[PDB]
């Protein structure tokens, strides 16, 4: 009834998308071959959102895997769940100019033909989701081009991009501020939801709250894919208070230039303290409003929160959730704005994730990302023909709008 | 040693998935290749099973699976074949049966089950299901891995809690028929025990109400000689045998509070 | 012969109807399959008999999102409803009045009026409408806005009776609920006749201090709302001493055409363990309706004044105890009536006691009463909602989502001035001589 | 048709009131479940149609650990589950905590129960509030409880049963501070208030009941028998039945002198009374005897104003007349010259009953006295000296002023009690 088209750009986007497909596949009970295995009919009531039924009950993802290098393509194909994908949806061929003007200018015809075919085969399409990073040449140059072309073709749709954001300490590329500054220009204009992911915040979450000694890139991607599934479980599973992507967008976008969001996953706990800690709604609220659970190198104590939403999974009451949100908004009164009453939004789904009684996913729109934008601007200006100046101008406009709405 | 997925999904230490992605990919690749080869070569699933079972015992063994993969052009390690065999054998009886062969090594939905397949036992009567709801076509049951048992995991709150298919009363009644009426009523007493009857009865009274005889005197039980002298003074002259018959009928009409005046009059009216 | 129709729009209206329609099946003894047991004119308001003996309810279930109506379609009551009265759409309304009224709401309402036309043809006598929704949602606001203006044109002077979810003063589940509430009640003022009001935060404290339910759930809320609506229409299905028709409590409750928003109060709501200890008489349950704790809308009735009340009883009651309890109330100085309504109490008596739902939290009592009160205290309730509107509209926030579908900006300014006129109407009527 | 409402505030009030309700249930033959296996129970119990009976009692306290033993103990099934009101963090023997900060939180819930209990009432005789002077909750909460019951109920009777702070034995350090503040507000919001003290009950339990080690369980059994004797003219028939308003008039000569002393006779063991003969003309001689007085004071130092004799059991009016006229001819038992008649007699028919495990005996007749004497002037002259010594250096004042009290109200209560002392000397002198 409602469908989402998935696009995978860049190496990091490919890995995160593959982990997403694994997570939702074993949440929906799909064999890596393609057969269905599960006791619950609610796994098969809504399978046309992400999957297409082939002949004989085989299900194939509705994703397009696009890259300029065969190495990552072969890695995803030889990965654990790589054989489920469509063999025609693998389209393959560090500079933003290479990704947007010279080498990526010819593959996008073959990209958009397959994307248009998969959109035409859908009954009543709802939206797009694209996974990439802002610091890679391919993941920026091809990503912004695909966003621009899809927004030109389909005006009245919802689009969610999941972008891995540059970090100050863990950065491994030198053209990182250049690529970020060149990509925010297109991500501020033709985007309905941007989701910021920081690998430094991922490392700190793996270090402090979960106590990992050797965090693997797959373990970093699993935590992102859990939040990616949690933000969209309300389109696939029945709930007590349902809210789809457009219901999230209308509530959480006050002005068209403020749609960059910090996400969160809230039942996180290590093996040592699992018996010592009980899990219910109030301490789920405590963990999800905890600042160390945040997904970016931004500190919420510095700024102010415009709009916050929480999607819950599992069997729980609603009076507890309403009391929890009212109480936390009353205790933290200076941390929310005063010209918008009722900054909190609650959605509750009747289905918890794998191996857990309940779960909580946090999503936030706050002024704290203005520091994240300013640090990239300051890193770019020291290393820094007219489009660079225009990009710096629009970043300055964005942080000025954040400051004038914060104060 | 545990990753982040085990921590997130609270998985048991026996079922940790760190360090097995390569072997899961290899099992999936060999599984899909065998399914593709089976569909391309054998048009009948029973024929494919009979080709795979060379010894004819109805079971598939590890050496038979080695020979089958050698025929199907796959070079497998012994560890890989043992792990794939353990994946295939859900029931842990050391043998691959028809059901999990058709569910893990072959496409069970592309080849529809036919009359000869039903006639040819390898399958149980519980192994046949309808293909889909409201359809005459029949297929095989889907064996489930122990990882994917989610029946108690997913349940809807609203509809399932609401699903209802269609202790003594607590409070005070308007008419206090449960409390027996006191012998003498206090002036402050106002509660209705039921003796205050109809407005018709108070307006136009019957002869008992005029002369003081009421429902309490009607329903009060009496003694044998008292009923005898009451009947004798009325003048309804009865012999002792029919008097005892009337007494027995009045006792049988209601065991508790027996032989009341209303019961005796009802018995007499029924007999007359 | 007396027959009424019920429409459930949006998630909040439909989900109450799941709890509402099972209470009618329990009261009349109808199985979910749709037939009476093998081992009557009391079920004709809500059910129609077929030739085979199966009973079919008169309800239309309309929602623009398929994820909620399909729960009924696969639920335990799939064998009861009409398969063509279950109408569904796609891609909901996203908490937007623009999608529920202007763009997506126009692809459905041609089929919706087809269903209402068919049920009105089978009706020997039609008495009123029963629409269930919430103000905060986009579908609950957008879709019911254009629904009356098709129905009120189609049927001229038939009564229309809502039971809508008031946004709570403190707790809320969305951010544009102050926007969606204003645009709804701009249109119900001249197209409805009586629009009853309940909210969520008042029922939460009912479950805490009366039923001792520390964790109330939406299943518990909808059963208690379902008992009120089953007590409103109980004088149309059963026999009683003082039967109240839909048209005759509409006259007594609406003194002026723009003052038609009464509050619903139910009594007694107690658990199982308290009913053994407590003695519930006629004079106590009617005084259980007037305390400041036990109103089902979050407002203080002591600030305002009562205009008209409707005390609808059930079960083993007698009229002498009712009239003696009323004259006790009028001498109390806490309850203040306006001086231009010397007689403001209307009473209805029914012979059928309340029916306990198995597995529920409510107790079973010989008698219960539903109190409907038209009072001026809800003007301050609307004052908080207008104050919510003013601070959000002062910077034109959440507007470009509204104007992207076809709605103009000028409707927001002309709906706000209607509400300031409505609040001063309560100030005009409460000022005495 | 005559019934009363009993409120039990504080640990002293509740634990005494715990001991009262076993005595009340055994008078009418009702199990602790509350169901019987005749309108005598109408004074204290309201019947439910299932056969249950609910007492007309509201147990209120700010501590959870004193009411939770009622919800757990063997009288769990008897009371209403929500009549038992529970606070938190008590008052900690602070009059300012139980009156200005913590007592204001629950009083709306407390007075709600009084409204609901009195609406089921068809005719009300008065209230029975149990408390103590020493504690913060038993004094601070009762002060605001009583001041708003006067503006809600106009001229309804209100009888307090207070534990008077004994001269020698005491448990609290700021106990003299609480009693001075308690009297200042209660003097204008009550009708009668009967006191006993812990010191006199200790000696009566020793020299009469032969108990070497009395405990607080045994004291409340004797106190509950006195309050059972006062109410028994309402529940049962008798030759001379006294209403609560009858001795409300007959014991208060002036609007400020309303502090009687209530003593009991005979209180002796089962082994002792087997030898003795108990008659009407001798049980009342032990009433005037100074070692049987329930308050630690000297009756011979003061002069009587009025007395109330409530006989129970098998007594005759001829025997009382010889008993009363004997006393008025004697010398050292002194009555004031402006009050020629000073006695009221109450005759009742049902004798007192015995609880299982009790220490009192089964006597055919028993008498409870209510005496209003001038002897308690020295009892208050002593308390003002205790109040003055600590207040001269301003000790334990900074705790009271921390919760909202001001320094001036400690002073203003002092001359009010000083005005109370000179009122006895004003009326004690003959004319
Ligand atoms: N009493 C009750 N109210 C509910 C229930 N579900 C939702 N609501 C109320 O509905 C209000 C908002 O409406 P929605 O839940 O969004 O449903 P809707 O009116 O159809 O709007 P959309 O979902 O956008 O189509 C919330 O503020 C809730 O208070 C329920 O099950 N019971
Ligand atoms: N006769 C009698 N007196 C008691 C009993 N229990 C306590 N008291 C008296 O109560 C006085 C102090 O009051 P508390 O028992 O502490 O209760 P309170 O008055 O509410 O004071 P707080 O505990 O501070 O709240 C003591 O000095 C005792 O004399 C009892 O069981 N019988
Ligand atoms: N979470 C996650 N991030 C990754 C992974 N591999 C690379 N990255 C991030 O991606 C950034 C570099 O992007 P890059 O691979 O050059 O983008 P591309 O050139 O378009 O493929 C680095 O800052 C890394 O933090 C991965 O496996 N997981
Ligand atoms: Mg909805
Ligand atoms: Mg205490």
């Amino acid at each position: 009834m409602r469908e989402i088209v998935h696009l995978q750009a860049g190496q990091c986007g490919n890995q995160i998308g593959a982990k997403f497909w694994e997570v939702i596949s074993d949440e929906h009970g799909i064999d890596p071959t393609g057969t269905y295995h599960g006791d619950s009919d609610l796994q098969l009531e809504r399978i046309n959102v992400y999957y297409n039924e082939a002949t004989g009950g085989k299900y194939v993802p509705r994703a397009v895997l696009v890259d300029l290098e065969p190495g990552t393509m072969d890695s995803v194909r030889s990965g654990p769940f790589g054989q489920i994908f469509r063999p025609d949806n693998f389209v393959f061929g560090n500079n933003w100019a290479k990704g947007h003007y010279t080498e990526g200018a010819e593959l996008v015809d073959s990209v958009l033909d397959v994307v248009r075919k998969e959109a035409e085969s859908c009954d009543c399409l709802q939206g797009f989701q694209l996974t990439h990073s802002l610091g890679g040449g391919t993941g920026s140059g091809m990503g912004t081009l695909l966003i621009s072309k899809i927004r030109e073709e389909y005006p009245d749709r919802i689009m969610n991009t999941f972008s891995v954001v540059p970090s100050p300490k863990v950065s491994d590329t030198v053209v990182e501020p250049y690529n970020a500054t060149l990509s925010v220009h297109q991500l501020v204009e033709n985007t309905d939801e941007t989701y910021c992911i920081d690998n430094e915040a991922l490392y700190d979450i793996c270090f402090r709250t979960l106590k990992l000694t050797t965090p693997t890139y797959g373990d970093l991607n699993h935590l992102v894919s859990a939040t990616m599934s949690g933000v969209t479980t309300c389109l696939r599973f029945p709930g007590q208070l349902n809210a789809d992507l457009r219901k999230l967008a209308v509530n959480m976008v006050p002005f068209p230039r403020l749609h960059f969001f910090m996400p969160g996953f809230a039942p996180l706990t290590s093996r040592g303290s699992q018996q010592y800690r009980a899990l219910t709604v109030p301490e789920l609220t405590q963990q999800m409003f905890d600042a160390k659970n945040m997904m970016a190198a931004c500190d919420p104590r510095h700024g102010r929160y415009l709009t916050v939403a929480a999607v819950f999974r599992g069997r729980m009451s609603m009076k507890e959730v309403d009391e929890q949100m009212l109480n936390v908004q009353n205790k933290n009164s200076s941390y929310f704005v005063e010209w918008i009453p009722n900054n909190v939004k609650t959605a509750v789904c009747d289905i918890p994730p794998r191996g857990l009684k309940m779960s909580a996913t946090f999503i936030g729109n706050s002024t704290a990302i203005q520091e994240l934008f300013k640090r990239i601007s300051e890193q770019f200006t020291a290393m820094f023909e007219m489009e660079f100046t225009e990009a710096e101008s629009n970043m300055n406009d964005l942080v000025s709008e954040y400051q004038q709405y914060q104060d | 040693e545990y990753g982040v997925g085990d921590l997130i999904h609270n998985r048991l230490p026996d079922e940790y998935l760190r360090g097995k992605d390569r072997q899961r990919a290899l099992i999936a690749a060999v599984r899909h290749h065998l399914k593709k080869v089976n569909y391309q070569k054998f048009d009948t699933l029973l024929a494919a099973f009979r080709h795979y079972d060379k010894k004819g015992d109805g079971m598939i063994d590890k050496d038979e699976l080695q020979e089958a993969c050698d025929q199907a052009n796959l070079s497998l390690d012994d560890k890989l074949l043992d792990q794939l065999f353990d994946y295939c054998d859900v029931d842990n009886d050391g043998f691959i049966n028809y059901l999990e062969f058709a569910n893990f090594l072959n496409w069970k939905d592309k080849m529809l089950l036919k009359e000869y397949e039903e006639r040819v036992l390898l399958i149980k009567p519980e192994d046949i299901v309808l293909k889909e709801a409201g359809s005459t076509e029949k297929t095989l049951r889907t064996l489930l891995r122990p990882s994917d048992k989610v029946s108690n995991y997913y349940k809807t709150t609203s509809s399932e809690i609401n699903a209802i298919v269609g202790y003594p009363i607590c409070g005070v009644p308007t008419i206090r028929s449960d409390i027996p009426a006191p012998r003498i009523r206090r002036i402050s007493d106002r509660t209705n025990y039921g003796e205050e009857g109809s407005a018709y009865s108070l307006l136009y009274p019957t002869i008992f109400a005029r002369k003081g005889v009421f429902e309490r005197d009607f329903f009060k039980t009496r003694s044998k000689e008292e009923i005898a002298e009451i009947l004798c003074n009325i003048g309804v002259k009865l012999s002792d045998e029919e008097f005892e018959n009337v007494w027995n009928l009045a006792s049988k009409k209601h065991h508790r509070g027996e032989v009341c005046v209303e019961n005796i009059r009802n018995v007499l009216d029924e007999l007359r | 012969m007396r027959e009424c129709i019920s429409i459930h729009v949006g998630q909040a209206g439909v989900q109450i109807g799941n709890a509402c329609w099972e209470l009618y099946c329990l009261e009349h003894g109808i199985q979910p399959d749709g037939q009476m047991p093998s081992d009557d004119d009391s079920f004709n308001t809500f059910f129609s008999e077929t030739g085979a003996g199966k009973h079919v309810p008169r309800a239309v279930f309309v929602d623009l999102e398929p994820t909620v109506i399909d729960e009924v379609r696969t639920g335990t009551y799939r064998q009861l409803f009409h398969p063509e009265q279950l109408i569904t759409g796609k891609e909901d309304a996203a908490n937007n009045y623009a999608r529920g009224h202007y763009t997506i709401g126009k692809e459905i309402i041609d089929l919706v009026l087809d269903r209402i036309r068919k049920l009105a043809d089978q009706c020997t006598g039609l008495q009123g409408f029963l629409v269930f929704h919430s103000f905060g949602g986009g579908t609950g606001s957008g879709f019911t806005s254009l629904l009356m203006e098709r129905l009120s044109v189609d049927y001229g002077k038939k009564s229309k009776l809502e039971f809508s979810i008031y946004p709570a003063p403190q707790v809320s589940t969305a951010v544009v609920e102050p926007y969606n509430s204003i645009l709804t009640t701009h249109t119900t003022l001249e197209h409805s006749d009586c629009a009853f009001m309940v909210d969520n935060e008042a029922i939460y404290d009912i479950c805490r201090r009366n039923l001792d339910i520390e964790r109330p759930t939406y299943t518990n809320l909808n059963r208690l709302i379902g008992q009120i609506v089953s007590s409103i229409t109980a004088s149309l299905r059963f026999d009683g001493a003082l039967n109240v028709d839909l048209t005759e409590f509409q006259t007594n409750l609406v003194p002026y055409p723009r003052i038609h928003f009464p509050l619903a109060t139910y009594a007694p709501v107690i658990s199982a363990e308290k009913a053994y200890h407590e003695q519930l008489s006629v004079a106590e349950i009617t005084n259980a309706c007037f305390e400041p704790a036990n109103q089902m809308v979050k407002c203080d009735p002591r600030h305002g004044k009562y205009m008209a009340c409707c005390l609808l009883y059930r079960g083993d009651v007698v009229p002498k105890d009712v009239n003696a309890a009323i004259a006790t109330i009028k001498t109390k100085r806490t309850i203040q009536f306006v001086d231009w309504c010397p007689t403001g109490f209307k009473v209805g008596i029914n012979y059928q006691p309340p029916t306990v739902v198995p597995g529920g939290d409510l107790a079973k009592v010989q008698r219960a009463v539903c109190m409907l009160s038209n009072t001026t205290a809800i003007a301050e309730a609307w004052a908080r909602l207008d104050h919510k509107f003013d601070l959000m509209y002062a910077k034109r926030a959440f507007v470009h989502w509204y104007v992207g579908e076809g709605m103009e900006e000028g409707e927001f300014s002309e709906a706000r001035e209607d509400m300031a006129a409505l609040e001063k109407d309560y100030e005009e009527v409460g000022v005495d001589s």
